[PDB]
């Protein structure tokens, strides 16, 4: 699976 | 911003055999934005309905596309890409040549 | 023997045409295995690789939720860059992320990734110990700084251990004929005169996997590093490669010019001359 990212 | 002009190679998948169904690549790398125009040509004329791969980049963080499209080589036709990018101030043309 | 899993995420803003658009490509080595885009009709993770066809619903409806929050992020994280930089609502710019594992031949895993750029340029990266980051200017530290508040880089060692080398395992595993062959290249060498006095020796490496090769040509035995031309390996379209490099030589001189290959498919290193 991908992850999801975390906002810059 | 600083920007990245493309490297252009335009070759077969296939060593070419004149009368051979084979295809045709323009893999376009090094650039940087990632908008870029690519044709391939055939005798000078755009031909129609031609692929490319899926948008990724290298440890540069540069881009790269593949574009291709089936075609028979033959004696007499001439085959080229043409690329356009923010970088270049004309369209940029590298002809197929079976030794490279 | 060594592998990779490595996602590819791309967002391009495009101020008076949209929302910025949003790509993810998946690659195990040199293969991809997944794509999304935002800008397709119907934005879904598909299939681009054979052997990922066999998962069942639930990862490609996980895939594609974490992709369609990735194009939500992704757009936040634009806006909070062209602030940080104190740039104009006028131009368009570029967010890239690269993340992913590495394990060796036993599958142990060998260390992780997670580094992100701005308008092409590294802005921040997830150090080699998971936990710790290096931002490249004072922009990026505030991105350090929001991170480091919210423990993203334990976030990112628990997938980068866990999720990511799992899933690697299991695709080396179901890919295994074509992700744990490798193909050696099939080469020659041509010749062509450019005048009386010269003439280019290309040796060529065709139809080889996985893409890292050396290809180089000494002269009496020594390394013509500066005066080879050497192109970029570049994709036949087939999952295999291609690469060539070029020796200007002096007429009659040929056979003091060898062509040395090296690849994982070969049984042996291969010396090539140009056959007359
Ligand atoms: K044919
Ligand atoms: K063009
Ligand atoms: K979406
Ligand atoms: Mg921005």
């Amino acid at each position: 699976y991908e992850r999801m990212c975390n906002i810059l | 911003m600083i920007q990245r002009t493309p490297k252009i190679q335009v070759y077969s998948r296939h060593p070419a055999e004149n009368g051979k169904s084979n295809f045709l690549n323009c893999y376009v790398s090094g650039f940087h934005p990632s908008d870029i125009e690519v044709d391939l040509l055939k005798n000078g004329e755009r031909i129609e309905k031609v692929e490319h791969s899926d948008l990724s980049f290298s440890k540069d963080w540069s881009f790269y596309l593949l574009y291709y499209t089936e075609f028979t080589p033959t004696e007499k036709d001439e085959y080229a890409c043409r690329v356009n990018h923010v970088t270049l101030s004309q369209p940029k043309i590298v002809k197929w040549d079976r030794d490279m | 023997g060594s592998h990779s899993m490595r996602y590819f995420h791309t967002s391009v803003s495009r101020p008076g045409r949209g929302e910025p658009r949003f790509i993810s490509v998946g690659y195990v080595d040199g293969t991809q295995f997944v794509r999304f885009d935002s800008d397709a009709a119907s934005p879904r993770t598909e299939p681009r690789a054979p052997w990922i066809e066999q998962e069942g619903p639930e990862y490609w409806d996980r895939n594609t939720q974490i992709s369609k929050t990735n194009t939500q992020t992704y757009r936040e994280s634009l806006r909070n860059l062209r602030g940080y930089y104190n740039q104009s609502e006028a131009g368009s710019h570029t967010l890239q992320r690269m993340y992913g594992c590495d394990v060796g031949p036993d599958g142990r895993l060998l260390r992780g990734h997670d580094q992100s750029a701005y308008d092409g340029k590294d802005y921040i990266a997830l150090n080699e110990d998971l936990s710790s980051w290096t931002a490249a200017d004072t922009a990026a530290q505030i991105t350090q700084r929001k991170w480091e508040a919210a423990r993203v880089a334990e976030q990112l060692r628990a997938y980068l251990e866990g999720t990511c080398v799992e899933w690697l395992r299991r695709h080396l595993e179901n890919g295994k004929e074509t992700l744990q062959r490798a193909d050696p290249p099939k080469t020659h060498v041509t010749h062509h005169p450019i005048s009386d006095h010269e003439a280019t020796l290309r040796c060529w490496a065709l139809g080889f996997y996985p893409a890292e090769i050396t290809l180089t040509w000494q002269r009496d035995g020594e390394d013509q590093t500066q005066d080879t031309e050497l192109v970029e390996t570049r994709p036949a379209g087939d999952r295999t490669f291609q690469k060539w490099a070029a020796v200007v030589v002096p007429s009659g001189e040929e056979q003091r010019y060898t062509c040395h290959v090296q690849h994982e498919g070969l049984p042996k290193p291969l010396t090539l001359r140009w056959e007359p």
